[PDB]
DNA sequence: GGCCACCA
């Protein structure tokens, strides 16, 4: 989602 | 020049200037290539005038709805992006490289937002994404404000206590006094317990979460001098995990998970036992990740401010250039 | 942050 990473 | 990823001892040299760099990032690092094996790899560099490298920009090409790629170089380059004439000088070679399949090259470094930077990258043709826009956490693919502990302001720091005001050495006493337990290690039996603890979480949240395979892959890719699981129990019973990687300056907080019901606090047990990591191995920065605002409101800022007291990080955001002006404008 | 919550 997105928090990315 | 870019750099061919068949040539081993020119992988390895890339790969050294990557990890000793003050500036680098495992996003940047090429093993982020191996984690995000759904995307195509090109990396590009400079070298100085004696012949080493200067800089760096690992990019991951995607897949989108029209005929071309989107380029992202995430948390790059490897840099003092701040050096205008020499990111202009790498992001040519970057261009060159992409041989036109993308619409932009994408590019969010963790550089602090200035107004004379936001305005210098205009001048040169860039296109920026911070104050313009937001969505929070949303508006860019990585978050734009990060709460980030600088361990630099505490030299003689012995543990993570040292750290913190009197209310805060409370909370994060607690656990340890109600019997938390943290072990850490990068094996397949941290890995398992970080994904029950994750998708517990996901699913309490009704939110999607990564397959295993993702962090796998980031197991095979980062030894556990790098990637690091902290692992939070009571009496034998699971209650967190976290997941850290220490690379460049920081040590950084990435992914975590909690199980149902009562979990003791055992989340605080395990940030400070990541910062008692950053303590014990000298890094100058424990990073937990973006917040949507300085606000109450937030659950990310409530939770991270009893770790991080200074103002969170605010960086410049996503910085676009722009290569297929048409796809641009119909997908940004 | 307000024992309470937070605890991606």
């Amino acid at each position: 989602a997105x928090c990315x990473x | 020049p870019v750099l061919n990823l068949n040539d081993p001892q020119a992988v390895e040299r890339y790969e050294e200037f990557m990890r000793q760099s003050p500036y680098g990032q495992v996003t940047q690092d090429l093993g982020w290539a191996k984690v995000k094996n759904n995307w195509e790899p090109v990396d590009v560099y400079l070298e100085d005038d004696q012949g080493a490298i200067i800089a760096a920009m690992s990019m991951l090409l995607g897949d989108t709805p029209t005929d071309k790629k989107f380029a992202y170089a995430s948390k790059g380059p490897v840099m003092d992006v701040t050096d205008v004439d020499l990111l202009d000088r790498l992001v040519d070679e970057a261009v060159k490289a992409l041989d036109g399949r993308a619409y932009v090259l994408r590019f969010d470094p963790e550089v602090a937002y200035s107004d004379e930077f936001n305005t210098t990258l205009q001048d040169h043709g860039y296109v920026t994404r911070n104050r313009n826009v937001a969505a929070g956490m949303h508006a860019t693919i990585q978050p734009r404000l990060n709460m980030v502990l600088d361990l630099t302001k505490f030299p003689d720091a012995k543990t993570t206590l040292d750290l913190y005001p009197s209310k805060t050495k409370s909370k994060i006493k607690r656990p340890f006094r109600d019997g938390v337990e943290v072990h850490s290690g990068n094996s397949a039996t941290e890995l398992d317990e970080f994904f029950k603890t994750y998708t517990t979480m996901a699913e309490r949240h009704g939110i999607t979460h990564r397959p295993i395979e993702y962090f796998q892959r980031m197991q095979a890719a980062f030894d556990a001098d790098t990637m690091r699981i902290f692992v939070a129990e009571r009496e034998g019973k699971l209650l967190s995990t976290g997941i850290a990687l220490k690379y460049g300056r920081k040590i950084w907080y990435m992914y975590a998970g909690s199980m149902d019901g009562n979990t003791y606090y055992a989340p605080y047990a395990v940030q400070s036992e990541m910062i008692q990591w950053a303590l014990d191995t000298n890094t100058d920065l424990y990073d937990l990740g973006g917040i949507e605002s300085e606000s109450t409101d937030d659950s990310l800022y409530v939770f991270k401010h009893v770790f991080v007291k200074d103002a969170p990080r605010e960086y410049i955001g996503e910085i676009d250039k722009v290569l297929d002006p048409e796809v641009y404008a119909e997908l940004v």
